[PDB]
């Protein structure tokens, strides 16, 4: 996939196209990359085939669910169990989750990582083509995060085989 | 056999000390009197089994939950309004309950 | 396999082949790869080597015969005992499943799939082959889902080695 | 890439994509996958490496220059210069050359392949997706030659990472 | 493929089937793997890599023009071509040859090799199935030679995932 | 090894070889690969190894004295072993069991399989040696089921060299 | 490397990093991976293995000088020594050159590509990050060739590990 | 990662730069890999990969905290929960601690080493090449071991891919 | 290793050399390869790996001093420890055992083996050489099963370069 | 490592050099890889990589301080922990122990090895060196054990590239 996520102006926008990819062949180009938790608080955008990619995210909603929303608290209550003795599997994907306060990104094997000063993420195959056109452009423009992410989208979609310009785009407030 | 729309009609009434009685009386203590006409226990059998084919089948328990909902308004200020006849009808049970569809499950976990 | 299915006109069809194919031999050429369940309000097909691919339809058969034949939410149920803490092993196989209702393809791995807008879909090695003389039966002629489903497979009989023209074909009502 | 090809009512259309992808990015998406030879009176559309297409392609124009352009001849002709002793080097690419009278497919260990009885050639990738959405509308419509190869292209592009949706069509009249 | 041949009653015959298969996809039904040769006087029916398939036998035709058609002869000298200091290059095809007096079977790294006492012979992928069926109605039936090719094409087409069911079969008054 | 079991007029046979190979050595000769079960009730042929290929024999016993004998139901008892949840292990090996009424094939991995409409089966890598002649006969013959496994086992001795003619044959009633 | 080229105004730039790596190790960080060519008028940057990289150019070069530096036909002339029966032997390494007139891409097997609309080339292990950024800067901004150039370069040396940021960037006037 | 520790006249610094790596790209470039532990008792630089690379620091600290910050025995204790009957799993990555007492390099797959005389270690990717400065420096010159670490940690930045000079450096007292 | 067992008139020897191998160098080379159990009622010899070599030898021993060193019973009673559902772990080893009565060959893996008519067994690398003078003896000679063992070893020490002439022999009564 | 043990005149010697190896660079060239345990009653000389090098020298100390330091008792004792039915891990290295009485190799697999006649014993990659230099002295010089010791590391270690000429010797009494 490509997910990319840009924060300007008080504003979070978390973007991803719809390709669910078998081999090299295309299953489904719709898909909802982009999914919303903790009643619309908290963005969510994965990558890493279905499956996996899937219960991680689940994971991180019964952390939300279990902590009122606190994305940084929620995000390393779920590392952590995988950081002990008893391991929790080990999942072949990863999350984009931005609320108003911070915006994270966190790998089913138990780490959490946070955004560089520019505050941009992203992940997946296409996932550095949109991370460079996203640093070219709010470093070099004017607008918004929310345009931002759809331009870089498509500048991703068009260079990834796995990516396409079929994307779904969650902001917030 | 299971319990259809027209068998949760008939237990609704005909069985002593069916839920149409228990209210008729527990709501005759009060001072009131309560009518529930035919074709409000049609809404109400086929309202309590449009509820068994969209969630877990619990039977006939589910009349219980229903009417319970039902009769919420009056059960709590029926002290306060004795001798009165309310009329229990479609347009009564229909604006009583609401309505009730499929939780979410596509859009929440589903690609 | 080659397993597809096509939902025109209040029809809903589900056809595959009959080729269990060892190395690149074959070993029986009529297996019924499409059946019925919930005493007939159900279309499964599957694909992926015998073994997991039948298990898999009996976990989803437990799943409907538990939950009022409620597919979605048997899928549901059945995709949510692979993405939990303690895994339900891991199958090599995938199902095509539809009623009157929905249409879906659920995989032994833990996911559930939706169709796309046209609301056709495939499975297995000759499975792209169906689904590309469906969609293109589908967008272009009047047949019925089932004249489609009979025409797709053997469409994908002559190309793929793993595919006969000996096909079962199932619909519903 | 995806090529393919569809003779019907004494018209040849040869079309194809024009995604030039390296890995698993994309470098060129506006690539003239067919062209016209021998005066315009002769189309070849090429699949495989690009180098290796581009000189399999150059070396049957030669040949069809030096035979008054007799496809058929030019083809056997040019296979017999890697059916020796003296070998040619093995390219990595296939051609879909077509004239007025006839459709043949040319690959560069030297072999020239006829179509089956309806006259429908593809390659590439993404060939069999458009061979098989050709065969469906040809053996269920009235749609021209043309309709044919536009609509099979593109139910293929939908389907290969590596065909994409800018085509390139000839026909001849 | 699957070619074979016997030889019962003053009749040889050689026949194959026509499924040209590239990786596990078929791209043409019909091909004739079994043809005539000088003057129509000895039959040859080839397995292999196509390319490679027809310059072995392209070869061994030049030697049959050569040698007054002397099969065994020819066989020998083109053995003797590969058997020497300067190779001539290993091809991956082998041939199986007959005319009135012999049957032969040829391959691309020279070395002719004779029939067992049955006189059959079988080559391809499906070659041992074919051979099976064959030496079982050589030994129990009066079938004709003929009939007993036709037989066993089938029950090994039936078998191999690479030989489809379309024969081409040659027999020598 | 090669195990093929024949059905024909009320006679049901099973035959195999006795050849233990290690690598491509032979360690013992005469090794019996059919045996008889529930009393002389049902035939059952083994392969694949050893070790597996007998405590699968031994799984089905254990299920045949358990179940009066009832061949079908005994095999899906057994087959159900491994479909479920908490996985029976995996065997390396598969059974071709047949009584007076029905003829099974079970793999040690939890599939059941019913021959097709000529009732023939085979097993081992001499299997389809053995399926092609026993089909050849079968359909072109009087032979008895028991001349015909005779008959089959040679055939595949002969191809396969990890199959001697050494065999023992059991047949009902 | 990275090599990149904008091409914007009537101004041609092509610009690139200088990191030499051995392995995972940096040999030498000031490397000049751009340079001019007949008579400073045509500039060319080269990505891939070193020396290939350099034979590739003063191959380019001899090609220059032989036909009154037209960019164009020399591409083209060097092209076709690979193109042919006598090889001239794979070079691992790419070029982007660029005159006055033209930009284009050539490789080492043989191949001349032309830029897509934008008039933008880039290539090197982090090509397409330059890419991206430059699409994203030529499309949203009025930045003149050589900021977008000097830009993008840092946006991929900051991605990739082969990538560092001390460029060497040449314009044409 | 590069981390390297000197310690020069009753000093101890520990340093490591600050890039995280993803395949050849660079996904942060910021992130602090020298840590303070036991309220600012201990210092602790990580390398090997974030998940396991923490989850051996955490373990450390739970060490720490409960033995009163002894390192050594903190260290021994963490050592011998892996050199058990019941393993405690294995961790893909190694821990440089120190305090003003002792300075060691714990590994987790259960070892705990000390320095050499000079005192000085380094571990990750960049490891030797700091080593090799270091040792160079405090040998023969007089620098301060903050010096030294500064001084060794760029050094090792030029040389490998995946060490930047975005260092930080933490030191006792 | 080299374990040979020969009995004629009324004798059971059992042979074998001392090497024990690492890697391709001589660590022991006179090691006890054969052994006796049951206060001298029964011999063993061993093949396959110190270690697991040895661990069958003492779970064999812990079945005779428990069933009254009957060796067919206790070698079944051990095998069925392998052919259940909870396995026995898998042991990379074999024992060729025998007591006055009968001689037999049981794997780590649970199987046992009766030798052929002749009654020789040989396991180890140099197994089949010993085997193969063993037959060659006893079938054209009238030496002692103890002369003959002690021929059959030194014949495949000779050939065998993991096999020595400095073996121990065992024989019984 | 190079671990050698001389046994000649009431002497027992065990030395090791001190090379701590990481891939093919040296990390630590001190390490003590000959330790004394039972209060110094007997010699223990490790190698196999650190960490399990190091449980292995434990779990032996544990099983001496727990049979009265009775060497032969407490390795047969530690050995039977691996050749039971439940496993005690592997481990990946080998000590040579010895104390006044005897000397012995145990492998952290479940085996214990006693010396030759000579009465040597040496292990590690720098191994069959010390012990080629050793019998070639202990069989043609008047040297005490400890000379032999010193004398046949060294030769070691100038020709293992593991191996250093800084070694720890130890004897008894």
């Amino acid at each position: 996939t490509t997910i990319v996520s840009v924060r300007r102006n008080g504003q979070v926008v978390v973007g991803g196209d719809g390709q669910v990819s078998l081999g090299n062949t295309v299953m489904k180009g719709n898909a909802r990359k982009v999914r919303r938790l903790y009643n619309g608080k908290v963005l969510a955008g994965f990558a890493g085939g279905t499956a996996d990619a899937f219960t991680l995210f689940e994971l991180f909603e019964r952390k939300l669910e279990m902590h009122q929303g606190h994305l940084l608290k929620s995000a390393v209550e779920l590392a952590k169990d995988w950081r002990t003795d008893r391991a929790l599997r080990k999942l072949e994907a990863m999350l984009i989750v931005a609320d108003e306060k911070e915006s994270l990104i966190i790998t089913g094997i138990g780490d959490v990582v946070q955004p560089e000063e520019d505050q941009i993420l992203a992940i997946g195959s296409g996932g550095n083509y949109a991370l460079s056109a996203a640093r070219a452009l709010v470093e070099n423009t004017e607008l918004s995060a929310h345009e931002i992410v759809e331009k870089s989208l498509r500048i991703a979609g068009d260079i990834c085989v796995f990516t396409n310009t079929n994307f779904t785009i969650e902001e917030l407030p | 056999t299971a319990l259809s729309a027209a068998d949760f009609e008939r237990i609704l009434t005909e069985p002593h000390a069916s839920l149409t009685e228990q209210y008729k009386a527990l709501m005759a203590t009060e001072g009131v009197n309560i009518a529930f006409t035919t074709d409000a226990v049609k809404k109400i059998a086929e309202a309590a089994f449009r509820v068994n084919e969209k969630t877990e089948n619990i039977g006939a328990r589910r009349l219980h939950t229903v009417m319970e909902r039902l009769m919420d308004k009056i059960s709590f200020s029926a002290s306060d309004m004795n001798g009165q006849t309310v009329n229990i009808d479609a347009a009564y049970v229909a604006d009583a309950l609401g309505e009730v569809v499929e939780n979410e499950d596509l859009s929440r976990f589903i690609l």
